[PDB]
Formats: C-alpha cells, structure tokens, sequence
C-alpha cells in the first residue's frame, strides 16, 4: 500500500516484511577465526 | 469558460492556422532543444512566452528562424498540395531540395587520403534524418536505405555497461524516432473525410523510406489521427470537443500496438486541466506544475521522448491539460525541454487545425516578421497554408 | 556590497546577454566592442512585474 | 560569481572563490585600516598588521 | 605572430599575443562546445566582472 | 562457493539442446527430460555429455533424481560450487 | 630565464592528454602482440578511462 | 591496513579475518551497494553505471564504478543541483540496510 | 536522508530484485542493472534537488 506514509522516525524505522530475525552462532573462538 | 472566440471555424483557417502553430511553435522551442525541465524553467524564471535572442549552441539558431523538423512538415505539406496526395518519390525530391539549398561543406584530414566530406545544412536536422536524407543524395536506393541506417547507426554497438541513454548522445535516433510523427499533422488534415484505412495507407506511403518500424508508423499514425480528428470537430461543442473523447477514439479505433495503449491508457485515467496562467513565475514553482511534471517523468525516461510513443503521449499531455487554452499549452509544451521543437510545434499544429487561426499571440506573428525569414519566410508559410484548404486527386 | 552588486546586474540582463552572445563567437573582445555592446542596450526606463519580481 | 549565478538561476562554485577574496579585504577594511563603525567610530581594540615576507 | 598574420605592420592584438605568451602562458586547446555549460559559466563571469566595473 | 547459477544454466540448456536435436528457445528451464524427445539410455547420454562440459564428476545419488533441467543445473552449480574444499 | 632568449628556444608547443578516441587508439595498438579477444569495444573501455 | 589497525579485509584465516565471511554479512553487503545503484540510477542527470560489484578483494564493502564525462563541466564546475544528488546517493546504502 | 528514504521505499520491489541478483551473480554491469529495474517498474525522480 502506501506504507511510506507512516514512517517515524521517532518511534522506529521499519519496512513493512517482518523482521528478517536470521542468525546463528558458534563460539566466540570459531567466530573471531 | 473553455476557448470561445469566434464561432464555428471553418476548413481553410482551420489548415492555414495549423501550420501557423507549427511555425510558431517550432521557432519558440528552438533554443531550448536538448535539456531538462529544471534547467529551462531556472533559465527562464519569467517563463518561456517570447522569441530568444541569444543563442550559444554549438551551431546557433537565430532570432526568429526554425528548424529542420518545421522544414519537413512544410515541405510534406506543399508537395502534397503539388501532386495532390502523399506520393513518395514527389515529397522525397521536395525533402532532398529544402535539405540542399544555401548549404555548404567541410573537407577532410586522413592519412592515405580518404575522405568523408561533411555537409553542413542550414539549419538543424536530426543526425539519423540528416544521415538518411543525405543517403538519398549519395545515389543509393530509398527505398533500403532504412536497413543499412538500422544497422549503420549501430555505433550503439555493445555499450557494454554503462546503464542509462540519459545523454540524448546515447538514446536511440533511428527508424523508430520521432522523425516520422512530427510531419503527419498536415497529411492527417488533408484526409479528415477519406476513412481510416485510406488515412493509414497515405500515412504509410508517406513514411516508407525511413521509419519501416511498427512502432514508428504507429506513433505518425496516432498523430495523425488526432489532426484528423480535431479537424472534423468544431470548437463549440462542449459535449464533441472534450478530451476524453478523443482520448477515447484514440484508444478503440487507432491504437493497435502494447505499449502506446499502455502510455494512452495511463495518460487517460491519470489527466487534469490546468487552470489560466498569468503570472508564470508563481506557476513555475507550484503543486500543479510539479504534478504535471510528474506525470511526464511517468511516460518518458528522463524527461526524453525519444521513441515515438513516448513523444506522442508527451504531445497529448500538454496539449489535453490547457484544453481551451492554445498558446499557453505550446508554452507549457515548449517549458519541457528535451525534444522541445518537435513536441510543441506538434502540439501547435494540432492546437492550429482544431482552434484556427484567432490564438496567435500578435508579438509571435511581429517576431516571425522581424527575423530572418522575414515577410517573405511568413507569408510562403501562410501561403502553403492556404493552397492546402481543398485537394483531394487521387 | 553583495545587495549593491546583485542589485546592478539585475537590472542589465538584456546587456548582459548581448555580451555572452559576443564573447561566445569570437572568444576574445576589446573594451571598447564591449563598452559599445553594453551602450546599444541601456537598462529599462522604469520597473514592470518581471522587473520587480527580479529587483 | 554573482553573474555566474544571475545568468543560470543556481549556484555554483564560482562564487567559492569569490568571497574568500573578499572577506580578508573585508577584514582588512574592519580592523586594520579602521573604516567601519565597529565602536561608535570605527576604531578597534584589536588588529593584525602584516609581516614582512622577508621571514 | 604579425610575420604568420599575412602582414608586417604590428597591431594591437599582436602585441597583446606577446604579452599573454610570457604573462600568462602557451596557449591550450579551446573550451568544449559539446554542452552549453562551460562556455557560458565562463563568460558570464568574465561579462559579469566588466559590466559591473563599467557600471 | 560463490556460483553463478545463470551462466551454469544457459550453457546447460545449451548442451540439451544441442545433444537432443531442439532449439534452444524451446527447452525451458522447467521441462522435463522425457517430453523433449529422451527416454531412458540417453538421459545418461546427456549426463555424460555434461560432465565432459564442465570436466566434473556428478554424484550418482544426486544423479537418479533429476527430472528438470533446473535440478541437472542446481546439481551443476553445488558441484563446481565445493570445488576447492 | 638565459636558454629562452630569442633564437635559443622561441617556440613552445604545447601536447595535451588524450581523449576518449585518444586513449582508444593508444589501447589497440599495444595489444597487438598481446592475447585479447576480438569483440573488444575499446570505445568503451576508453570512456571510462 | 597499515602497520596494524586493519579490519577490512575478510579473507586471511588470522583472527581478524573470517575464512568465509557469514552469509548474514553478505546479505547487509548486497543490500547496501543495492541501494546505491538503485539511487545513482533514478536520479536525473548523475553519472552513468558501468560495472556493480561486491566483496572486491575480499573487502567487507561494495565498489559501483562509474562512467562520467569530461567536457559537461571541464574539471571545475560543481552545479548545487549536482551536489544534493550526491549527498542523496551517499545516503542511500545506510538507509536502505 | 529523508529524500532518500523516501525514493527507497517507493521502489520496494526494484530494491530487492537487484539484491537478490546482486547476491546471486557477484557482479553485474549497467545494463543488466538498467534491465533488472526496469522490469520491475521503477518510479524515476523529477528533480536532483
């Protein structure tokens, strides 16, 4: 829609697909290398 | 409320005010060919309603003097009020001609002695017409010739990269340009009581030996259908004469190919009218304008109508928002830069053929008067115009 | 002094443009081409609309 | 600079180089030589004379 | 400059060739003429800074 | 690692089409391997043929389930893609 | 401010930098003993030179 | 990277450098120089695009290469227009990430 | 920035398009770029300032 019309800067920024949350992790050995 | 003035036009002021517009429109839009809205509208902060003077091209028009398009649309028109309809081999002897006189050229420097002479017209032709109608006088076919200019303004090439065509140096100048659309008000006038077909078969005759393309005819054709139909109509019907309706009539009858039905569709549903602009400076920086220039970004790339749809439905935006109003839409026409000769002497031909001859600003007829085509230059124009009112051989 | 200057050339904009015209064709003048140039066009013996908008 | 920007209608560069002259003459017109009606007369408690280029 | 002008008589352009050969410097290929933008930023500036002394 | 799946998939399509006798236009990248003049002893032919263009050695699991020029292509590309490694 | 007397040295010329066509005819030439491929549009190379 | 500092470069195996740069750190990449060109093209009269790229050298960062020419402003014109176009296009890659 | 953000947002679908291509391909050139956006209907902007 016209989703750019509520954008705030205030209260957030936010596109409008939700929240692309991906992550994982090892260590913070097997991360630094 | 829309344009009064007289009453019912006739059939003769109708034609000579046509080619009145084009004139005018053509010499108004000379020194503005070739940039963008921005910079027209910063460099003329009063508005662009009068004659420019002062011209630093690189090859320069002068006060009161056109271009290479109004040529060719005055010498279509007296051609085919010569042999009395679009006749090929005719109208091409008369382009070569007005393309010929008071020009000269330039020789060459290359090692073992070739040599490409430049013939520099006096006036300013497109590169691709001025390559093509040049090809007619190397001896060539004219007929061919369209096939080795597909291929010869090729220097496209590759273009490896390189994203945008946003210099008009990189956008497509060749058989499916604007060439063909913006002489086809004059022939789409002297057939305004021949039928459809007949219209589109003289409209192709007079187009076969440089715009072969579909796209190309499509454009002259819709161009020319617009003449002929605001040349039917008369300017008192408040119910005939409305934009809708032609825009409409376009798109049913005409309008054959996709992307100019997708252009004439937005263009429709998308359309407002200005009201009278007196003070343009105010204008030139209000919510109308920006609307108005953002629907031509919309339908160009930008702000480049280069393809013939593009420039078609450009024609019809500035021409369908000051419905009633003919010198204020060749000005708005005119403030859009780009292709600014041809779209608003276009745009003029059309407002000519439909309003007539009463909406010419005196000043525009005293400045035809005062420059270099003089009294002689303007009355050949009015001249051609009038022994175009009836001819119908053939 | 920025109001003074921009006060003066915003009165000979025909002058001014008369001069680039020269200039740009021969890309060389002398004073007094120039001075006979800027003479042929005197600035407006009084302010319309456009006038006062640019002032 | 100004006519750079009175002839096209925007801003450029061209008057970067401009001011920057003009505000040292500006200053030397304020402090220096005393011209201004910085005080009630234009006589200043502080200025900066120059050196010789002989350093 | 005047002996490759055709001519033997010195005129004032010659002298001003020579002045402006030792001055300023060689000469250099001319401003590009492809787009309106150069040519007419710099005279601008150059009509700009004459007719406001003339003035 | 990083694989560019479009140039993996034109010259595949290229290869189809040039081992089984259609135009290239006409091999989508969807159509199956029977529909387009192939049966059983020359979806093996194809196969081989695509080894020798790439000069890698398809994985015989992964080599009894493609059915879609877009597998053969996918396998292709996961081939090339662990090549070092 | 001595070798540039009259008649020692009274003539400077001046040599620019190339231009696209320029640095387009410099780039084929020292490629004609290199391995390149034909379909080279060395135009475009040289305009974003 | 000079006598020490560093931490650009992604592809050395040492401590600073993870041998092949996670996925959700191609992504933030892609979207970012995404951005950009998208901005650079749909700007009117900016330069023109010849070649887009990400992770040159292995770097964390894209590199857009751009076409542009010579004799529109010979080397000393700088237009405002032109100006706020590029603050807008430098922008575009944080705001779109 | 809000110039910015605004031409973003407006042009969503053109954005992750060329993502996913630039994710997917490495590289690209300007007219793969210019072909991919306008495949997906990018609205242009009708001024610099």
């Amino acid at each position: 829609s016209n989703w750019w019309a509520s954008i705030n800067r205030k209260t957030g920024i936010r596109g409008p697909d939700p929240a692309p949350a991906e992550e994982h992790t090892n260590g913070p050995a097997r991360d630094i290398i | 409320p829309a344009w009064r003035g007289p009453g019912e036009v006739g059939d003769e002021d109708k034609a000579v005010g046509c080619l009145l517009g084009a004139a005018v429109g053509n010499v108004l839009a000379a020194p503005y060919q070739g940039d963008r809205h921005f910079e027209v509208i910063r460099l003329r902060r009063n508005g662009v309603t009068d004659f420019w003077k002062y011209d630093i091209g690189a090859q320069p028009v002068q006060y009161g003097q056109y271009t290479g398009d109004f040529a060719n649309l005055l010498a279509v028109a007296t051609s085919l009020s010569a042999s009395r309809g679009v006749e090929p081999a005719h109208l091409l002897g008369a382009l070569t001609r007005a393309y010929a006189e008071g020009g000269s050229s330039v020789e060459v420097e290359d090692a073992s002695g070739g040599s490409s002479s430049g013939f520099l017209p006096a006036r300013r032709y497109s590169p691709y017409d001025r390559l093509v109608m040049d090809a007619v006088l190397a001896g060539t076919d004219p007929l061919k010739v369209p096939e080795l200019a597909e291929r010869y303004l090729a220097e496209t090439t590759r273009r490896h990269a390189s994203s945008s065509s946003d210099r008009p140096d990189r956008e497509p100048h060749g058989p499916s340009d604007l060439g063909a659309a913006a002489r086809a008000a004059p022939i789409g006038l002297a057939y305004r009581r021949a039928g459809g077909e007949r219209l589109l078969a003289a409209v192709r005759r007079s187009l076969e030996f440089s715009h072969p393309t579909p796209l190309g005819l499509d454009a002259a054709h819709v161009v020319a259908a617009a003449a002929a139909w605001c040349g039917r109509q008369q300017p008192g019907d408040a119910v005939g004469a409305t934009p809708a309706a032609l825009l409409s009539h376009l798109l049913n009858d005409v309008a054959v190919t996709a992307e100019q039905c997708g252009k004439l569709r937005l263009l429709r549903d998308n359309l407002f009218q200005l009201d009278e602009v007196t003070d343009w400076r105010a204008f030139y920086a209000g919510p109308q304008w920006a609307r108005l220039t953002a629907l031509f970004s919309r339908l160009s790339f930008h702000g480049l109508a280069t393809a013939g749809s593009e420039f078609a439905s450009v024609v019809l935006l500035a021409l369908l928002s000051s419905w009633g109003r003919p010198e204020q839409a060749v000005i708005v026409a005119a403030s859009l830069g780009g292709h600014a000769p041809a779209t608003a002497q276009t745009v003029g031909a059309l407002a000519g053929t439909l309003y007539g001859q009463s909406w010419v600003p005196e000043r525009w007829w005293r400045g035809l008067g005062e420059g270099v085509e003089g009294e002689a230059g303007r009355e050949a124009v009015v001249q051609a115009g009038r022994a175009l009112a009836a001819v119908e051989l053939a | 002094c920025s109001e003074d200057v921009l006060g003066i050339l915003a009165e000979r904009q025909e002058a001014m443009w008369a001069g680039i015209k020269a200039l740009s064709d021969r890309k060389e003048l002398l004073g007094s081409e120039l001075r006979d140039i800027f003479d042929a066009h005197p600035a407006a013996t009084s302010r319309d609309r456009d006038a006062r908008a640019e002032l | 600079g100004f006519a750079v920007r009175t002839a096209l209608g925007e801003e450029t560069n061209f008057t970067a180089a401009d001011i920057k002259r003009a505000t040292r003459m500006a200053k030397k017109y304020v402090f220096y030589y005393g011209f201004s009606e910085a005080g009630g007369a234009g006589i200043t408690t502080w200025a900066n004379q120059p050196y010789s280029g002989d350093f | 400059t005047a002996v490759r002008s055709g001519r033997q008589q010195l005129t004032a352009r010659d002298i001003y060739a020579g002045v402006d050969r030792f001055t300023q410097g060689e000469v250099r290929p001319s401003l590009p003429t492809a787009h309106k933008l150069p040519v007419l930023c710099f005279a601008a500036k150059e009509i700009g800074i004459a007719l406001v002394a003339g003035e | 690692a990083a694989v560019d799946k479009a140039k993996v998939l034109e010259d595949v399509r290229s290869i189809i089409s040039t081992q089984l006798g259609t135009e290239l236009e006409k091999v989508a990248p969807e159509a199956k391997f029977v529909d387009l003049g192939a049966d059983s002893l020359d979806t093996v032919e194809i196969m081989m043929a695509l080894e020798e263009k790439f000069e890698i050695a398809l994985e015989e699991e992964g080599a009894e389930k493609i059915a879609t020029v877009q597998d053969a292509a996918d396998m292709i590309a996961a081939q090339i893609a662990a090549k070092g490694n | 401010s001595a070798l540039i007397r009259p008649g020692r040295f009274d003539r400077i010329i001046y040599m620019p930098l190339p231009d696209a066509l320029g640095r387009a005819k410099i780039m084929q030439v020292h490629a004609r003993n290199k391995a390149v491929d034909p379909n080279i549009n060395w135009y475009e190379v040289a305009r974003a030179m | 990277t000079a006598g020490d500092g560093g931490g650009l470069v992604g592809g050395e195996g040492v401590e600073g450098s993870p041998d092949p740069i996670p996925p959700q750190l191609r992504r933030a990449v892609s979207v970012y120089e995404a951005g950009k060109a998208l901005l650079a093209y749909i700007t009117p009269d900016y330069e023109e695009i010849a070649r887009v790229s990400v992770c040159p050298l292995n770097v964390l960062t894209g590199f857009t290469l751009f076409v542009e020419d010579e004799d529109k402003n010979v080397n000393a014109i700088l237009t405002r227009s032109e100006l706020e176009g590029r603050m807008v296009v430098h922008l575009a890659g944080r705001c779109a990430e | 920035e809000a110039k910015a953000m605004y031409g973003l947002a407006i042009n969503w679908r053109a954005l992750q398009a060329l993502t996913q291509a630039l994710l997917d391909r490495g590289t690209i050139t300007g007219k793969e770029v210019a072909h991919i956006l306008e495949s997906n209907g990018v609205i242009h902007f009708p001024d610099p300032y």
